[PDB]
């Protein structure tokens, strides 16, 4: 704040203290497993090459 | 106004600014500005455009 000291009005008001709030957004994505790739991943038959 | 040209110069840049009310949709004649003031070349001049 500027100041003078004419006939026209300050303000005493300083500092003043707002609060904001957020808003939310959420993003997803789906990804697929077969249970052919998941069985071979996990269970190695350990056979052959 | 009929005075030397030096304080008639003085009278435009001092005393021959009106003030309107700036809040209003027809011109009021605002009374004691002391936040805007509108100077007038055309009181100096005495002519219009």
């Amino acid at each position: 704040r500027v100041a003078s000291g004419a006939g026209l009005p300050t303000s005493r008001q300083t500092t003043i203290m707002v609060t904001k709030y957020s808003e939310k957004s959420p993003i997803t994505i789906p990804f697929e497993l077969s249970a052919a790739c998941l069985t071979y991943l996990r269970e190695t038959f350990e056979g052959t090459i | 106004a009929n005075k030397t040209l030096f304080k008639t110069i003085d009278e435009y840049l001092l005393r021959a600014k009106d003030c309107i009310r700036g809040d209003t949709d027809t011109q009021y004649v605002c009374v004691e500005g002391t936040e805007q003031l509108i100077e007038n070349p055309c009181r100096l001049t005495q002519e219009a455009l």
